[PDB]
This record gives C-alpha cells, sequence and structure tokens, in this order.
C-alpha cells in the first residue's frame, strides 16, 4: 500500500510498479510550480 | 456504543412480508450475510434471560448486566433452585434473525415468537454520546423512530452489553 | 500447461493459476486478485462436474475486465460501483452487466459515468473491445 | 478578561458619533446640484440620518460588554509612583511595556511573511539533523504533556528510536513509533482493539482495526511525511499533535451529510469535513 499526498492506495503485483514514473511527472510539474514561486509567480493551473 | 433497539413501526402488511421488504431495503442499501443470530427470553417471577452476541448468556431483573459467564453457568443455577427461585410462568416470546453490514455497522431485525409478536430492529455503533449522527443512518432505512433513551449521563460507562436491558423494554410492548 | 500442473489464459496481453492436490481431488486454483469465499463455488463445480467450466470463464473475464479498469482508473480522483442504484428513467441506458465510475473533484456528483466492454466479441474469446458511453443525468 | 479590547472598538464607534452628524450638516451644507433624474438626493440626507441610527447600537454595544471585574485594581501599575521622590527623576520602562509588544506584534507580521521563503538551496553550505542526546525525546514529551486534558505515555522497549502512545476522549488512541526526533510510522485503533500497555506481552503492533480507522492512520501517516521541516522537529512534532488535536470531536459533518461512508475526517486545512473529497 502506498500513499502520495491524499490517500491514494492501490493493488499491485511483483513487477508492475510504473505508477513511479507518474510521480516524478507530477514531482516534475510540483517542481516547475515552486521554481515559479521563488523568482513574477503564475497562479496554479497546473 | 451499543445503541438501543427500535420497535417496529413499519406496520402496513404481514410482519414477515414487512421484514422481508427491510431485508430488500437493507439489500438495496448493500451488505452482505453476517449470520443469523436470535434474542431469548425467560421471566422468573422477574428475573429476564437475554442472549446475544454469543458464546455468553445473560439474565437480569435490575442489575448492570452481571452475566459474564456461559449459559451452562446460570442454566445450573436454575436447575438447582428449582423450588427456591423456579419461577417460569408462560414462556416469554424469543425473537431471531440474520444479520447484515453495510459498511463498518452491523444491523439486525427481529421476528416473531408465538406469531402476535414485535419484528424490531436494532443496531449498534463503534464510538464510546454521539447518539445524533448513527441517528443518520435509520433516517435512511426508515422515517422518523428509535428514540433511544439510553443510560445517559453515565460516561458505569459507554453501556457494555447493558443494552440487552434496553432489549428488556422491547419485551415490555406485549 | 507446464510441469507442476496446466495453465490458462483469460485476456490477451499473469492470472488464474490453477493446480491440482497431490494427495485428493478437488485440484485447486487461486486468480492474484479479489473476490474471495466466491472461487471456492468454481472449485466445488471443477470438482463435481468438471464439465462446466466456461461460465466461470465469462464471469472471470468480466471480473478481470473490470478489475483492470478498476486498478487503472484508481489513480485519478475517482470513486466505484456495482450500479446506478436509480432506475428513474429506464430509457436512455441499455445493455448488460456493466461497471460505472464517479467523481468528486469536478463535483459531488453532477454526472455519473456507466462504462461497459462490448462482451461476446465475434471470434474471439478475448477483447471485448470495451465500448464506452457517457450520461449527463443528476 | 480579555474583553477589554472590546472597548477600544466602541471607541471607533462614538467616533463615528461624532462624524455623523458632521456628515449630516455636510449635506445640508449645499443643495441640489443637478439631480435631473430624480428626487433621491433628499432620501439621500435621510440616508445619512440613517446612520445615525449606529450611534444607538453604541448603547447595545453595552450589552455584551462589562463581564467582570478584576481584583486588586490600578492592577499593578502605579505601584512605581508610590515612590518617593528619588524614583521619579521611570515612565521610560512602561513606554518599553508596549515597545516590546510591538517587537513581538512586528515578528508576529514579520514571522509571517517569512512564511514565503526564499531559501534557493539548502545544501552545499555546510548537520547530524538526527537528535544525539537521549534527553531531548524527554523534553518533547513534556512539552507534549503540557497540553492540556491529552495524556501521553512513552516506554520505548525496542532501542534507541522513540516509542509513544497517545490517549483522547475516546478510546482512538494512537501509537507512534518513529526515529530519534521526527515522528514516522505510526498507526491508530480503538477500544482495546491495540491495547499496548501490555498486549499479549508488551506493546504490541498488530497492524490492524477493523476498517474503520485505517483511513486515519494513512491520513496521518501522509502528514507525518508532509511536515517534516529541514530543521525545528520541535515544531514538527506540536504540528503534529495539534493536527491530532482536532479529531476529538468527530461530531460536524459539513459539505455533504453523515451518510457519505463509515466516517468523514481529513484535515490538514486546519478543518476537518467529510472526507473522500480532496
Amino acid at each position: 500500500r502506498v500513499v502520495h499526498r491524499d490517500g491514494r492506495v492501490i493493488m499491485l503485483s511483483h513487477q508492475e510498479q510504473e505508477l513511479q514514473d507518474f510521480l516524478l511527472s507530477q514531482m516534475s510539474q510540483h517542481q516547475v510550480h515552486a521554481v515559479q514561486q521563488l523568482a513574477w509567480q503564475v497562479l496554479s493551473f497546473s | 456504543v451499543t445503541c438501543v433497539s427500535q420497535m417496529p413501526v413499519a406496520e402496513g402488511k404481514s410482519l414477515q412480508q414487512t421484514v422481508e421488504l427491510l431485508t430488500k431495503k437493507l439489500e438495496m442499501l448493500g451488505a452482505e450475510k453476517q449470520g443469523t443470530f436470535c434474542v431469548d427470553c425467560e421471566t422468573y417471577h422477574g428475573k429476564l434471560m437475554y442472549v446475544m452476541h454469543y458464546p455468553l448468556s445473560c439474565f437480569a431483573l435490575f442489575e448492570n448486566g452481571p452475566c459474564l459467564i456461559a449459559d451452562t453457568n446460570f442454566d445450573v443455577l436454575m436447575v438447582k433452585l428449582k423450588g427456591f427461585f423456579q419461577s417460569a410462568k408462560a414462556s416469554k416470546i424469543e425473537t431471531r434473525g440474520t444479520r447484515y453490514q453495510y459498511c463498518d455497522f452491523l444491523v439486525k431485525v427481529g421476528t416473531v415468537t408465538m406469531g402476535p409478536s414485535a419484528r424490531g430492529i436494532s443496531v449498534e455503533v463503534e464510538y464510546g454520546d454521539c447518539w445524533s449522527l448513527l441517528l443518520e443512518f435509520l433516517q435512511s432505512f426508515l422515517g422518523s423512530h428509535a428514540p433511544g433513551a439510553p443510560t445517559v449521563f453515565g460516561n458505569a460507562v459507554y453501556g457494555p452489553a447493558d443494552t440487552m436491558i434496553q432489549y428488556m423494554e422491547l419485551f415490555n410492548k406485549i | 500447461t507446464a510441469l507442476p500442473a496446466l495453465i490458462v489464459p483469460i485476456l490477451e496481453p499473469e492470472c488464474l493459476h490453477i493446480f491440482v492436490d497431490l494427495h485428493s481431488g478437488m485440484f485447486q486454483l487461486m486468480l492474484y486478485g479479489l473476490d474471495p469465499a466466491t472461487l471456492e463455488d468454481m472449485e466445488k463445480s471443477l470438482n463435481d462436474d468438471m464439465k462446466r467450466i466456461i461460465p466461470w470463464i465469462q464471469q472471470l473475464k468480466f471480473w478481470l475486465g473490470q478489475q483492470r479498469c478498476k486498478q487503472s482508473i484508481k489513480h485519478l480522483p475517482t470513486i466505484t460501483t456495482e450500479t446506478l442504484q436509480l432506475a428513474n428513467y429506464s430509457t436512455h441506458p441499455i445493455g448488460s452487466l456493466s461497471k460505472n465510475k464517479l467523481f468528486i473533484k469536478l463535483t459531488r456528483l453532477p454526472q455519473y459515468y456507466i462504462v461497459v466492454e462490448m462482451l461476446e466479441v465475434p471470434n474471439k474469446p478475448t477483447q471485448l473491445s470495451y465500448n464506452y458511453y457517457f450520461m449527463s443525468v443528476s | 478578561g480579555v474583553n477589554l479590547e472590546a472597548f477600544s472598538q466602541a471607541i471607533s464607534a462614538i467616533q463615528a458619533l461624532r462624524s455623523s452628524v458632521s456628515r449630516v450638516f455636510d449635506c445640508l451644507k449645499d443643495g441640489m446640484r443637478n439631480k435631473e433624474t430624480l428626487e433621491g438626493r433628499e432620501k439621500a440626507f435621510i440616508a445619512n440620518f440613517q446612520d445615525n441610527l449606529h450611534s444607538v447600537n453604541r448603547d447595545l454595544n453595552e450589552l455584551e460588554r462589562l463581564s467582570n471585574l478584576v481584583g486588586k485594581p490600578s492592577e499593578n501599575h502605579p505601584l512605581h509612583n508610590s515612590g518617593l521622590l528619588s524614583l521619579d527623576p521611570y515612565s521610560q520602562l512602561l513606554q518599553a511595556y508596549k515597545w516590546s509588544n510591538k517587537l513581538q506584534y512586528h515578528a508576529g507580521l514579520a514571522s509571517g511573511l517569512l512564511n514565503q521563503q526564499s531559501l534557493k538551496r539548502s545544501a552545499n553550505q555546510m548537520t547530524t539533523l538526527v537528535l544525539p542526546p537521549q534527553y531531548v525525546d524527554d523534553v518533547i514529551s513534556r512539552i507534549d504533556r503540557m497540553f492540556p486534558e491529552m495524556s501521553i505515555h512513552l516506554s520505548r522497549p525496542n532501542g534507541t528510536s522513540a516509542m509513544l502512545l497517545v490517549t483522547l476522549g475516546k478510546v482512538l488512541k494512537v501509537i507512534v513509533v518513529m526515529r530519534s526526533l521526527f515522528i514516522d510510522r505510526t498507526i491508530v485503533k480503538g477500544y482495546n482493539e491495540s491495547v499496548y500497555t501490555e498486549d499479549g506481552k508488551l506493546d504490541i503492533w498488530s497492524k490492524s482495526s477493523y476498517q474503520v480507522f485505517q483511513k486515519v492512520t494513512d491520513h496521518a501517516t501522509t502528514a507525518l511525511l508532509h511536515y517534516q521541516l529541514p530543521q525545528m522537529p520541535d515544531v514538527v512534532v506540536r504540528s503534529f499533535m495539534t493536527w491530532l488535536r482536532s479529531y476529538i470531536k468527530l461530531f460536524q459533518a459539513p459539505c455533504q451529510r453523515c451518510g457519505k461512508f463509515l466516517q468523514d475526517g481529513l484535515p490538514p486545512t486546519w478543518r476537518d469535513f467529510r472526507t473522500l473529497e480532496a
């Protein structure tokens, strides 16, 4: 079982965890958001 | 915790048919067969026996649930006082029925014993009070009912297995 | 088949493994997933008749298709069910045993989403083509 | 009590009590420039008159006021004045009394605006974030127990790491087994389902409940994994305790009905509401 932020528990199998890549993409987006907050900060339409 | 039962307010057809319609509504809500239980009653002139969930029986005229043993421990006492305290009048009606679980809860409807008896329902909770929220469930089940009247102002707290005394109130409805 | 026992697929890609009791009859089986205490009926039926297999085949097909659907949609905010629980106007929807998903992020329950694969594919035990239909009831 | 601050608002009230009547006569200082649309201008006059009703409201404002008076009048403030002429050149201190307050108040804004940080980096500028002494755990325990009506206990039978249990009004105790400094890997149960006093033989784990508190446990784990600030672990555990405190009621049910599911709770926004909706 796994929870990123919102209790998103899902079941899976031995060697099927490609959701990790989706988490990487979301983290990239969140990092764009954070660096935009660093340096003119656009809205939160991500 | 142990919410008190309620009288079968719904009475517009056959008691069996009424229980069937109630179970159909419960299934329409969505549940599973969690077994079938019963509620016994034996009065002795007034110790009222009882049994529920389930390896334990209970009997008390007016006490705060003095039962912590099986029926054998109590039945032996009754058999020993066959002339001392054995005042077994006409056998008190005893209900039974299946039990289902919508979600994280439990439901149980009763049946008639001699035929002109009630078919009330019983529900409980999982918290330790909080009588307001649990009512909402019954609002989805039926109309206005379930006055409750628990042993309030005690939390002698949380009413552990004391709801059987409330069950005696259901036995009063005769 | 294999060395210990046989193997049977259910889809056209892993699941639905079945083996034999080396000490008695009633060969057991276990599909990685859900629905326990229900496969036991299938076990009993195979132990008794051994002929009726294809109804359980179709049932497992439906079950695993819906399971894959849910397991792939459970990444976005949603919720599953088994029926709309309200057949008010039985004119708009039509079909067979189906599934349904909903959502919260847009609104509480403005429009559900009932979906069903086109079962009984022509000359294909798999690939039900996963028909889709949208509804806008409230 | 602190109701005295309300009188401050009353001050502003009576201020209007002046301005109002001025706004009256100023409105009477001139007539219709050019209405050309309607005669509500005169009504406009009465409009200002309407605001005079506010003055009566001031008299009403005193109904909520006057809670109670405190003993020892003058509040030990003019005791310095009782000193001889030698003590009178001392008011300076009183000034600082306000100044210091302003200081705090200033920080009250400053620290607030410090929330929007600008630390483009936090490494390659240096250590030992794990607390060495096995005494800061007791310090955090005492700080948490300083909170009222919420008892905390700890035994730590596993070893160097920290192990503790907390109880509330209900029997929904929470067992937190974490590292030296910050809280992680906790669990919750209810009604002796854990019984982590002498469960079996000791404070057992048992990783279970009857499918009611599991969501709360997952949410608490998420909150622990999210509130892990880079520094100030005391602040982290205090925030965790404040978050835990928000379930002491489990009564309300906004933005939905109390029938959506088994229960409802997800307050990382300092306010609980119907779960499965955020």
